[PDB]
């Protein structure tokens, strides 16, 4: 559970930073 | 910030939908809290940092020594609004006069006081386009005094009760 | 250098976030592009950075303000707070 949860934020940082990129 | 999107999609939708640069628009506020939201989201991972060993230690110390500060804190916006009501009250008459902007009114002399702290304030700020030469020296004095007493004496008080706080 | 790294990482993309659509306005350079608006966060630090570089050519000063704060939030956070961490856990390392 901490494995998951700490990676789902981590691809909705990634999100974030493409969705600045274009 | 995603209200404020769809109000616009929303006002826009109905614009373009009836067919067949504003300075207060919603779309600038979406824009413009959605990177305060970037950031603090950026800022949540002290969540799950603390699990990793050489991590650990930092993350606790932090907390400490911000703790710490506050009450130093404290006095320095005291001694912060206690200089800048004085100048904004000094040159509040002047403000067609000096050569670079602020100085003048609350919030834009509160601004020119705040980055003196940080050395990226202007001495410069201080000159008028009149004469008056004892108001501006009265400036000069006013503003040197706050950088040294401000800076110069709560930055060892800082630093010295800091080191007394972990020495024991 | 770990956690600073990700304070700078954390602003950056949040400047970059804000200032992208205004690249034919604000006077001087930089805040626009990632490797152009690491550039002026960089030199923060060191304080060879101008706060000029907040202002805007258009009016919109909601946005203007909210580049102050977050700059200004930005030194004061990592560079009053790191700092103080550097120094007293460093004098830390010695004592013991």
């Amino acid at each position: 559970k901490f494995v998951a949860h700490a990676a789902s934020f981590t691809i909705f940082l990634g999100l974030l930073v493409m969705n600045a990129a274009d | 910030s995603f209200i404020a999107r769809f109000m616009a999609f929303w006002h826009a939708s109905k614009a373009q939908s009836i067919i067949d640069w504003d300075p207060s628009d919603p779309q600038i506020i979406s824009e413009g809290l959605y990177a305060i939201a970037v950031v603090l989201s950026f800022s949540r991972i002290a969540y799950i940092l603390p699990a990793n060993e050489s991590f650990g230690p930092l993350q606790i110390s932090l907390g400490r020594t911000v703790k710490d500060i506050f009450k130093f804190m404290v006095i320095f916006i005291m001694v912060f609004v206690a200089f800048m009501i004085g100048m904004f009250n000094l040159y509040s008459y002047y403000i067609g006069a000096k050569q670079n902007e602020a100085f003048t009114t609350v919030e834009e002399s509160f601004k020119t006081l705040f980055w003196a702290i940080f050395g990226l304030s202007e001495v410069k700020s201080v000159v008028i386009n009149y004469n008056h030469k004892f108001i501006e020296n009265i400036g000069y004095v006013l503003y040197g005094v706050y950088n040294v007493t401000m800076v110069i004496v709560l930055l060892n008080m800082l630093i010295a009760m800091i080191n007394s706080s972990f020495q024991e």
